[PDB]
């Protein structure tokens, strides 16, 4: 019965690893798409080409 | 015996052993920031 | 050797548990803070043409 | 349709012999081996609330061209999302919808209620958390594998493939994923009387590792798991489910981390709202189409 | 502050965590956190991003002139193992148990490799063993050669010492850690672990099988790593993550210690033999390399002022019978390829729908055949399916087509088949993709140097690489088709299968043809002429050519650094295909060299003239 | 990477309630945390002894 | 606290709608 | 025996209670490790806003365009 | 005795740490309210005087 | 020490139901605040609409 | 030799000269926090 308690301590630093490595995904799959979402703020430099061509 | 030889700890020695580099990072704040808003001021012979 | 045993198992299972966690405090901050730091990071660079902004939108109230 | 002379018993036997359905009748095999509790009440309550703003397949990470798609998901998604808001954003929850419609949805209704009853027996625990998947299904799988042949573990953790890394596919990315669509062929017909298992996708997600172990032990570097996945090979599944079968009768309870409940999600009064659901983390997807519609309407003044 | 990161010189599982240095000084590597070792070599210096296959904790360099470093691998074999000219020309077998203590003493040549049960020593050039130590319940922690000249020291798992001549008391510390190591002239022994101390005896064994227990000073607990450096100095690698240089005369006198910013410390270190460089690796894997002498000079003085069937039975048949007939074809194939016949895994590549990505054959590959181009199609979708760098690179049919056209009267067969031609055959094939496999070719065109070091000299006198490469390809792509001939090019697949044991013919044979030909090549100065020359239908003498091939690839060192050195990926999985690395994402440098100049220019540019238009303001 | 500033803004921002001045060179300052907790701690040890 | 961000937020919208029903 | 006993007595009695404090620690770590994973999912959303941020920069363009124009 | 010190130990292995967090949480979530309040401000107001102005 | 466990399994029992209550209706507290805060939103939005129409 | 002071303190890492200004301040804190803290112990 201590080795089961031991082992459901055992068990639960494993999940703490599950924490680790669903962020190791999560966040990095998000962070690239939306980096890939940054690029509409390239698009929005395209802004500063039409206002000076309207200015020009 | 010392069940409690752990954990606790965790909460206390890194203390100082790593205020140590916060002894220099937290410091740009009032001294850099100052040094060189004081010497740029140095304008203001 | 029973007890020995009992006590070591707890022993090095408790001493390691508290020891990864430790381990594990740095890692699992680092598993958020490694990429959104940049992504926010990077992002002064829009807070950054708030400038081009100011200029060219007085160009244009004046025009 | 509500004459059920036929016992699922002999079903039991049909479905694994002569698999389970004429693709085109599969919707009265089906719910009668699932048990769907269905009344003339909540999916109307459903439907007339509804969408909207979390509907990243819509126009966002995926499209929809057929309107027996577009315009029948929304009413799916819609439904799932209000019903309870982890199916409204959550992505392995938001993939159940998907082909629910894609196989179903014509059955609207049944798309509907089917996703909710497998919610209710085998998603039960592929939640734990959100936006996270089922990180103690990641666990629970490896407690199963260990029994099952722990040679291979013993290889992947000594170079650090560890969870999620290897199980994922089917696992935590939802079973749908690494297989293709006439492969898991609607598997969720295939193992709705295994359900009633800790699932017996446990079972199979061990199933599509271990047996796999022969190019699992060649993996020595994770940038390997990226090329063995993407790929989203079905293998055979026929002889994947069927080891899980038989692993479930040869695995009791004992080499189990994650308890399953028993669930039979039915009510004439009521619905069940998935109650392992993080309500805290979830309703904040999107679409935004000023964002870009107002470049247009600059550039049409500005020209 | 040199720096060096893996994870761009060849992208991969890296974190790299312990270096290691040879003494030519040439000669560096690295362990990963796979248990991969990748090697570094000076000399061409090529960034040489190649790695060595293992699941190693120990990289020992070996004075070979291209290593074939000695690797203690989980299993606890040795590997004599390089990535010069890879090839794991040893596989030193041997001992059980984590073999802990690797190392040379080069000084004539001795290898020493401690488990804790037995310390045994190999001689380098066979690597056979010579002695063994095995002692009962030693259990040994550690031991070292002192490289004077020459002895072994003996350190028990209860903190005992002893010496062991190797012509033929204690620490008391029972560290469950231990790490020694042994000064250059052999008059010092350091140890460290747990505990913490620097713990000194002599070899000079003034003290017998004693040690002072130095403790060492404030920050050290215990250690991590230990090494003495460049003459008498000593430097340990704290549990603090931090280096400490000491120096002996002076027992501690710590003379240096500095990391780069603390927040990324110290996981392990290496010293190159020129003393001058000290390398310390991260615990992010970060490569610190660093002038050492400057750095200690740097600290110190900056601080100082302050107070029939059967393989062989098949090369005599398919040579003297030549050939061998299609009813047949199956079991010898089967046998020379070592295939699986993994008939569940090809039939469901097979079955799944529309194949997308070569509908469309006809249009590269216009045979007026809509059953056999069909067969072309069949394998060649079930290639990309299985993997889809295959229509990337959509030339795939170049190859698809003469064996499904033979082989491919038995699809299994030929879908297996074509996997070993790429899985252990054209290793590089793939490594350029979407591209000519180039770099990958450069092991092709430096086999054409190696094998007649005149042709190819010509040839890149005369037609100017890039095309050759293309040239070369197009022949690598079918292969021997267009090649030599239509039918009788069999000679040279059966040859190779029968010789599947040796990947590297695919090469060697190519190659041959090259060689065969000579002074008939020597005058061409376009891809054009050649790819339609050797196209020609030339008499070929194929049963000479081959078997000459056979032999020019048992007539050389494997010293040769041939880009991708081919190993034996012959055999396949059951159930599933073996999973297989047919990708790119690598480096040729100067065009971004040049594009970084370039794109630099582009956007000075671009903010000189937005920042110009501040006339803009002045003018609206 | 930038967890550390997270915590760079805490820190000197706590540090600094209690009034410290800080005139030193810079390296990445993720680390008072602790040592705001131990004087605390033990300036609350000590509180809670003299209560004793 | 998301709940009154998300709040005082949303009705940053009903000030900009209050430009957009203006023209 | 009963002498040595004294001290393994001991020594399991108190070892029990690292574990059953340790029990208690985990949840509390584990918690701690969890909420600092929710604060990132939240502060995504207000990342989400932080693009529509963005949008009504360019909505505000287009109105001094228009109501101009 | 040391077992019913210990028991006792829950509430001085300190259940107010407990309160100590939890008052640090409340705390600190009014705090970013705060700051929260100080951007959100920013935009809210600064608008429309253009647009009913024109 | 039968009876202390006695009466400290007990104290853990009790514990156990304090504590959890206490925070359960701390929560429930908080959570009224936070969907209150919701409601109120569709209490004033009724009167938005009729103020947008004009 | 401010570092003296930490070591006893045992306030672990590599240390800078170059800090005067700053170490006097926290780590007589430390030394003095509440020294009544060791004199209440032994009170």
């Amino acid at each position: 019965q201590s080795l089961t308690d031991q082992i459901l301590s055992v068990e639960q630093r494993y999940k703490e690893k599950q924490e680790n490595l669903i962020r190791s995904e999560q966040i990095r799959r998000e962070e690239v798409i939306y980096n890939a979402e940054q690029k509409l703020s390239r698009q929005m430099k395209l802004e500063e080409s039409i206002k000076q061509t309207r200015l020009q | 015996q010392l069940n409690d030889l752990e954990k606790l700890y965790e909460e206390k020695q890194d203390a100082l052993m790593r205020h140590e580099r916060e002894r220099r990072e937290i410091i740009t704040y009032e001294q850099e920031m100052r040094y060189s808003k004081l010497v740029d001021a140095e304008r203001q012979v | 050797s029973i007890k020995q045993t009992r006590l070591q198992q707890l022993n090095k299972i408790q001493t390691l548990t508290r020891a990864n966690l430790q381990a594990q405090e740095e890692l699992r901050q680092k598993e958020l803070d490694l990429l959104e730091a940049e992504l926010q990071y990077q992002q002064q660079a829009d807070g950054q043409q708030m400038q081009n902004r100011k200029e060219e939108i007085q160009i244009l109230e004046m025009e | 349709n509500s004459l059920p002379n036929m016992s699922v018993h002999k079903l039991r036997q049909f479905l694994q012999k002569h698999k389970v359905y004429p693709d085109k009748h599969r919707a009265f095999i089906y719910k009668q081996l699932l048990e769907l509790p269905l009344n003339v009440d909540n999916f109307a309550t459903l439907v007339q609330k509804g969408l909207y703003p979390s509907f990243k397949d819509l126009y966002r990470k995926y499209p929809i061209s057929d309107s027996k798609l577009y315009q029948k998901m929304q009413t799916i998604l819609s439904c799932l999302a209000n019903f309870c808001d982890l199916f409204g954003e959550s992505d392995q929850f938001i993939q159940i919808a998907f082909p629910f419609v894609k196989l179903f949805g014509q059955e609207e209704l049944l798309a509907f209620e089917i996703v909710l009853c497998f919610a209710h027996q085998i998603l039960q625990n592929y939640f734990v958390d959100f936006p996270h998947p089922p990180l103690d299904l990641l666990q629970n799988i490896d407690e199963i594998i260990k029994y099952n042949d722990p040679i291979l573990h013993q290889h992947l953790k000594q170079h650090n493939f560890k969870f999620v890394d290897y199980i994922w596919p089917f696992l935590s990315g939802f079973f749908t994923s690494a297989l293709d669509k006439e492969s898991w062929l609607q598997l969720i017909d295939y193992l709705i009387t295994y359900n009633d298992t800790p699932e017996l996708f446990m079972f199979i997600t061990a199933a599509f590792i271990i047996y796999f172990k022969h190019p699992l032990m060649k993996l020595k570097s994770k940038d390997e798991l990226e090329i063995f996945i993407s790929r989203q090979n079905p293998v055979s599944v026929n002889h994947i489910i069927e080891s899980g079968f038989s692993l479930l009768k040869r695995t009791p309870i004992d080499k189990i981390f994650v308890k399953f409940s028993k669930i039979l999600p039915l009510s004439k009064t009521s619905y069940n709202q998935f109650t392992n659901y993080n309500v805290f983390n979830v309703a904040h997807q999107e679409t935004e189409a000023e964002a870009k519609l107002e470049e247009s309407k600059h550039k049409i003044r500005q020209m | 502050c040199d720096v060096i990161n893996f994870k761009t010189l060849k992208k991969g599982n890296w974190h790299s965590f312990k270096l290691q240095f040879d003494s030519k000084g040439a000669t560096y590597g690295c362990l990963d956190q796979a248990g991969n070792v990748t090697l570094f070599y000076l000399d061409k210096n090529r960034y040489t991003n190649v790695d060595v296959q293992v699941d190693s904790s120990n990289l020992t360099f070996i004075e070979k002139p291209t290593g074939y470093l000695a690797v203690s691998n989980a299993d606890c074999s040795i590997s004599i193992y390089s990535i010069l000219s890879g090839k794991l020309i040893q596989q030193l077998k041997w001992h059980t148990f984590k073999i802990k203590k690797l190392q040379v003493n080069h000084m004539s040549g001795y290898l020493l490799s401690v488990s804790s049960d037995n310390c045994t020593i190999w001689n380098i050039n066979t690597y056979e063993r010579r002695k063994s130590f095995f002692v009962k319940n030693t259990r040994y922690a550690q031991g070292c050669l002192t490289p004077a000249g020459e002895h072994l020291i003996t350190l028990s798992q209860n903190g005992l010492v002893e010496c062991h001549n190797t012509d033929t008391e204690e620490i008391g510390l029972k560290l469950k850690q231990a790490h020694l190591d042994i000064s250059a002239e052999g008059v010092y022994i350091a140890i460290c672990g747990d505990s913490n101390y620097c713990l000194i005896g002599r070899l000079d064994c003034q003290q017998g099988f004693d040690f002072e227990l130095y403790e060492l000073p404030n920050n050290i607990q215990s250690v991590k790593k230990i090494k003495f450096i460049r003459n008498s100095l000593l430097t340990l690698l704290g549990s603090d993550e931090k280096i400490y240089v000491l120096s002996a005369e002076n027992n501690m006198e710590i003379v240096l210690c500095f990391e780069l910013p603390s927040r990324k410390g110290i996981v392990d270190y290496d010293l190159n033999i020129d003393a001058k460089y000290l390398v310390v690796i991260s615990t992010l894997g970060e490569k610190y390399v660093y002038d050492f002498h400057q750095l200690i000079a740097n600290q110190k003085k900056h601080q100082q002022d302050v107070t029939f069937l059967d393989r062989e039975k098949l090369r005599e048949f398919l040579s003297r019978f030549g050939y061998f007939p299609e009813k047949h074809r199956v079991v010898v194939w089967n046998y020379l390829l070592k295939l699986p016949s993994n008939y569940e895994a090809f039939d469901n590549l097979a079955r799944k729908g529309l194949h997308p990505n070569y509908l469309n054959l006809k249009s590269t590959f216009p045979i007026q055949s809509d059953k056999l181009y069909y067969r072309t199609q069949r394998i060649l979708s079930c290639l990309a399916h299985y993997c889809p760098v295959f229509a990337q690179l959509d030339y795939m049919p170049a190859f698809v087509f003469p064996f499904v056209k033979l082989l491919g009267t038995n699809e299994a067969f030929c879908f297996e088949v074509i996997l070993s031609f790429l899985v252990q055959w054209g290793q590089f094939f793939f490594e350029f993709a979407p591209n000519p496999p180039v770099s990958y070719l450069k092991a092709f065109m430096e086999l054409l140097e190696y094998h007649e070091p005149q042709l190819h000299a010509q040839l890149n006198q005369n037609i100017p690489h890039t095309q050759l490469f293309n040239t070369i390809w197009s022949s690598l792509q079918v292969v021997l088709t267009d090649v030599l001939k239509r039918e009788d090019w069999l000679c040279f697949i059966d040859f190779l299968v029968a010789h599947s044991e040796k990947p590297d013919l695919l090469l060697h044979i190519l190659v041959a043809y090259f060689t065969y030909f000579k002074r008939h090549i020597i005058s061409f100065t376009t891809g054009s002429q050649l790819l339609r020359f050797f196209q020609q239908d030339h008499q070929i003498r194929i049963q000479n050519l081959l078997q000459d091939a056979l032999e020019y690839r048992n007539r050389t060192p494997p010293r040769i650094p041939q880009a991708v050195v081919l190993q034996d990926n012959l055999p396949l999985t059951s159930e599933q295909y073996p999973i297989f690395n047919f990708y790119p994402k690598f480096s040729l440098d100067q065009h971004k060299e040049i594009r970084e100049q370039i794109i630099q220019e582009e956007l000075k540019a671009t903010e000189k003239k937005r920042t110009l238009k501040e006339l803009n303001t002045l003018q609206q | 990477s930038l967890f550390n500033e997270r915590k760079y803004l805490l820190l000197r921002k706590k540090l600094d309630e209690l009034h410290y001045t800080q005139p030193l060179q810079i390296e990445s300052a993720e680390l008072v945390d602790k040592l705001l907790n131990d004087l605390l701690k033990t300036s609350e040890g000590f509180q809670k002894l003299k209560n004793k | 606290k998301m709940l009154e961000t998300e709040i005082l937020k949303e009705q940053q919208m009903r000030d900009i709608e209050r430009e957009r029903k203006l023209r | 025996q009963m002498q040595n006993r004294k001290e393994e007595i001991q020594i399991l009695e108190m070892e029990a209670q690292a574990a059953a404090r340790l029990r208690q620690v985990m949840e509390l770590r584990e918690k701690e490790d969890r909420q600092r994973m929710v604060r990132m999912d939240m502060d995504i959303h207000r990342q989400q806003e932080e693009d529509r941020d963005n949008a009504l920069i360019q909505q505000w363009r287009v109105e001094d365009t228009e109501m101009r124009l | 005795q040391q077992m019913k010190k210990l028991e006792e130990e829950s509430r001085k292995a300190i259940q107010i740490a407990e309160n100590s967090r939890k008052a640090d949480l409340d705390f600190i979530d009014q705090e970013l309210q705060k700051k929260r309040a100080n951007d959100n401000k920013f935009i809210a107001s600064k608008m429309e005087e253009e647009a009913i102005l024109n | 020490e039968a009876i202390l466990n006695l009466e400290l399994k007990t104290a853990g029992r009790i514990n156990e139901v304090l504590n959890t209550k206490t925070k359960d209706q701390n929560i429930q507290s908080i959570t009224l605040q936070a969907e209150i805060a919701q409601k109120r939103l569709d209490m004033k939005y009724k009167q938005m609409e009729q103020q947008i129409d004009q």
